[PDB]
């Protein structure tokens, strides 16, 4: 049973699924951070002179 | 990248309620207007200078 499980957990499509999930999480996180970054940047740049 | 005079012309267009579109990297007037309208300041004659 353990061997069957190991072979399954290393199945190609399963790797793609896991990668897709992690990429989605990284995308949401990085998108939030980036959205905050430009908002801060505009306020910091407005005080130019 | 119109002439400075075009600015006055564009003024005349604003009251006419005509949708305007500008290009960032086209040239001087366009690129500057991109930032100018970005941040509304009552008096910035030195900044505009």
């Amino acid at each position: 049973l353990s061997t069957m499980e190991k072979r399954r957990r290393d199945s190609e499509e399963e790797v793609l699924r896991k990668t897709a999930h992690r990429v989605d999480l990284i995308a949401k996180y990085i998108g939030g951070l980036r959205e905050q970054e430009k908002r801060i940047k505009c306020l910091e740049s407005q005080a130019n002179y | 990248n119109g002439d400075p005079s075009t600015l006055e012309r564009m003024s005349r267009a604003v009251e006419q309620a005509a949708p305007w579109l500008i290009l960032a990297g086209s040239g001087g007037i366009a690129d500057v207007l991109a930032a100018l309208v970005g941040q509304p300041h009552l008096l910035v004659p030195q900044v505009t200078e």
